[PDB]
């Protein structure tokens, strides 16, 4: 880790939402990977029910 | 109207757009002025990629929303 807060800001705009221990911990174990993790994070505000 | 473009990386572009628009619109205007495949940027906004051809009545979008863009290529 050097410059992955910058990374995790993106993170707390890109989802006005997730709590940001949530985004911290995906973050950390996805290598600090932005396109991967997003990816998978925008599906998966699919629908509430 | 005017919607705010934030990269990923850090860039923020304003893009004129009427409220009965279309998010479709947008990514060719973004693409017009960067020069960057549809495909390969992500226009995520609301925790979620707009989808192509939608007018800003369903997803309520506002006035100068930041939109977020994350290019595919590259990257993780």
């Amino acid at each position: 880790n050097d410059d992955h807060e910058s990374k995790l800001s993106i993170l707390m705009d890109m989802f006005p939402a997730i709590s940001k221990s949530k985004l911290q911990v995906h973050l950390l174990e996805n290598n600090n990977d932005l396109d991967l993790t997003i990816g998978l994070l925008l599906k998966e505000n699919d629908d509430k029910s | 109207m005017q919607i705010f473009v934030k990269t990923l990386t850090g860039k923020t572009i304003t893009l004129e757009v009427e409220s009965s628009d279309t998010i479709d619109n947008v990514k060719s205007k973004i693409q017009d002025k960067e020069g960057i495949p549809p495909d390969q940027q992500r226009l995520i906004f609301a925790g979620k990629q707009l989808e192509d051809g939608r007018t800003l009545s369903d997803y309520n979008i506002q006035k100068e929303s930041t939109l977020h863009l994350v290019l595919r290529l590259r990257g993780g």
